[PDB]
C-alpha cells in the first residue's frame, strides 16, 4: 500500500472479468487468435479454483457466479452487481474493498502474468530432448 | 461413377427448394447462425452462471462444430 498507492481492486475478481475482458478482446481478433486469447483466458481461471480447492470450496459456482457479476467488466465496489469487485478466501466469493475485498498491488500480477506466458512458450518452444 | 451425385444434387435442391417452400422462413446455411448463438450463449457464459456457464460455454461450442465439420472435411 505504502510504496505503491497504485493497486488494483480485487485479487480474484480480475479473473472472471479478465476472461470476459479477453473474451471480448477475443471475439474481434478472429482467426485462430480469437481463441489464442480465449485459451489465454482459460489459463486465468485456476486463481479462484486452487483457492476454493485449498479452501475446500466449489470453484465453478464462484468463478462462474463471478463471471456473472458484470454489465461491462470492471473490479469496483460501486457495481458488484453490474461489475466485479474484490474476493474472499475461506468462502472464496467476491468482496468489495473494505468488505473483505481483496486487492492486488498492480506490480505483482503483470510480472506473474509476464513470466508464465514467457516460460510456457519456451516450454512450448522445443519438440526434442536428445542424448547419447 | 460421376453421374449419380448430380441427380442427388438435383433432388437435394428440389428437396430444400420445396423445403424453402414447405417452410416460408429460410435462414442462412453453412452454420452461419450457430456462431452468433455460441456468443449469444457466450453472453450467458458471461451472463447466466452461478454455475451453468460451464454448460453455456460447453453447450454453445458444440453448435459451431457442425459447420466446423465442413471446413474440416
Amino acid at each position: 500500500v505504502l510504496e505503491s498507492k497504485s493497486v488494483v481492486p480485487g485479487g480474484g475478481a480480475v479473473e472472471a472479468a479478465l476472461s470476459i475482458y479477453l473474451e471480448n478482446y477475443a471475439t474481434s481478433m478472429g482467426s485462430r487468435e480469437q481463441l489464442a486469447i480465449a485459451e489465454f483466458a482459460r489459463s486465468l481461471l485456476v486463481i479462484p479454483n486452487t483457492l476454493a480447492v485449498n479452501a475446500a470450496q466449489d470453484s465453478t459456482d464462484l468463478v462462474a457466479k463471478l463471471r456473472a457479476f458484470h454489465n461491462e467488466a470492471q473490479v469496483n465496489p460501486e457495481r458488484k452487481n453490474l461489475k466485479w469487485i474484490g474476493l474472499d478466501l475461506s468462502n472464496g466469493k467476491p468482496r468489495d474493498n473494505k468488505q473483505a475485498g481483496v486487492f492486488e498491488p498492480t506490480i505483482v500480477k503483470v510480472k506473474s502474468l509476464k513470466f508464465a506466458t514467457e516460460a510456457a512458450i519456451t516450454i512450448l518452444r522445443i519438440d526434442d530432448l536428445i542424448k547419447l | 461413377q460421376f453421374m449419380e451425385e448430380t441427380e442427388r444434387s438435383l433432388h437435394d435442391a428440389i428437396m430444400i427448394v420445396r423445403r424453402a417452400i414447405k417452410n416460408d422462413s429460410v435462414v442462412a446455411g453453412g452454420g452461419a447462425i450457430e456462431m452468433e448463438l455460441s456468443k449469444y450463449l457466450r453472453d450467458y457464459s458471461r451472463t447466466i452462471p452461478g454455475k451453468q456457464q460451464l454448460l453455456i460455454g460447453a453447450y454453445a461450442k458444440a453448435l459451431e462444430i457442425i459447420p466446423r465439420q465442413l471446413c474440416d472435411n
